């Protein structure tokens, strides 16, 4: 992962976040690959206040170094990470849980019919399967009224607590009863960030057994992401040595090696060595030729990298 | 982004701008 020096802030800005938030356990900070610092929140990240003050000690660290490189220079931040251990505040848990609350009128089974499955009574008439009132999420489950948590420790959701139903499940019609219907005590399970989201399609969900019965199922979680869980990786911002070159210092890309990494318009080069020409020879002023700060300048655009 | 290219005399620029040139123009 590397990057040019205009987005050095929303880079330093995610590496603050994950110290925040528990996926990162301690950055390396390097200039010009000299180690210039670590950043590691004390006692593993237990405290808001020493994750923070990581966080701060990073920026301090690099703002000034980042505002002003130049010249080729770099900074490397070598990232030791986790995204299991990652929590959650008390407003992004306190969404979950908006979210969460809209699921607990929706039906999961709807009444059965003569020719459809779904819900049944358990009592009978004439020794048959009459339809009962569908079965909602709340029926089977009760999505906790309020978040956990500390801000030391983060905020979570509580598994969803668990019910039973008598209605059972079949078809309008038939002299055999329903079937039983079940929480799946294996598909329900809190929520507190972990490098999970809530899956809301497998989640709030009734699923026919092979043998008849029907499972239901609470909160299930996902992966947010498909990078790997642990890591250590290390974040470049970079400085374009060719943004400057000074062709009287003792470090500057030459001609030929600046040929090799652009192309460069054919015109735009043709027509800044004529205006030089004639400004050396002829006395012609150009605007291609600036004179400022005691030295003669030039610009180009290049129109790409040599491929 | 733009390349800027300096020198305390004229004779130095012109004679980095040529070279870049010619590189510029053997692919």
């Amino acid at each position: 992962y590397t990057v040019v020096k205009n987005d050095w802030k929303k880079a330093v800005k995610q590496l603050q976040d994950g110290l925040k938030n528990k996926t990162i356990s301690t950055i390396k900070v390097s200039f010009n690959g000299n180690s210039v610092g670590e950043v590691t929140p004390a006692s593993s990240g237990a405290k808001k206040a020493d994750r923070d003050a990581a966080a701060e000690k990073l920026y301090n660290l690099v703002n000034t170094q980042l505002d002003k490189l130049g010249d080729g220079d770099y900074v490397d931040f070598e990232v030791t990470y986790n995204l299991a251990t990652q929590i959650i505040t008390k407003a992004e848990a306190e969404a979950v849980l908006t979210k969460l609350q809209q699921y607990n009128d929706k039906v999961l089974i709807n009444s059965a019919t003569d020719t459809v499955k779904g819900m049944v009574s358990d009592t009978q008439v004439d020794s048959k399967n009459v339809a009962a009132n569908p079965l909602k999420v709340s029926d089977m489950y009760t999505i906790p009224s309020a978040i956990t948590g500390s801000d030391d420790s983060g905020y979570s959701i509580a598994k969803p607590t668990e019910k039973t139903t008598s209605l059972l499940y079949g078809t309008v019609g038939d002299a055999t009863a329903g079937k039983a219907i079940t929480v799946d005590t294996a598909s329900n399970e809190a929520f507190a960030g972990n490098g999970k989201v809530i899956d809301y399609n497998k989640s709030f969900k009734a699923t026919v057994q092979g043998d008849g019965t029907v499972k239901t199922s609470g909160v299930v979680l996902k992966d947010a992401s498909d990078m790997a869980a642990t890591g250590t990786i290390k974040v470049r911002v970079t400085s374009a040595k060719e943004e400057s070159i000074d062709v009287d210092s003792s470090s500057y890309i030459s001609a030929e090696n600046l040929a090799k990494k652009y192309v460069f318009n054919p015109k735009e080069v043709s027509e800044a060595y004529n205006a030089i020409v004639a400004l050396q020879n002829d006395g012609i002023e150009s605007d291609l030729v600036q004179l400022v700060n005691g030295k003669y300048q030039v610009i180009f655009y290049p129109e790409g990298k040599r491929l | 982004a733009k390349i800027t290219i300096k020198a305390n005399k004229l004779k130095d620029l012109k004679d980095y701008v040529d070279d870049l040139k010619t590189y510029n123009n053997t692919y």
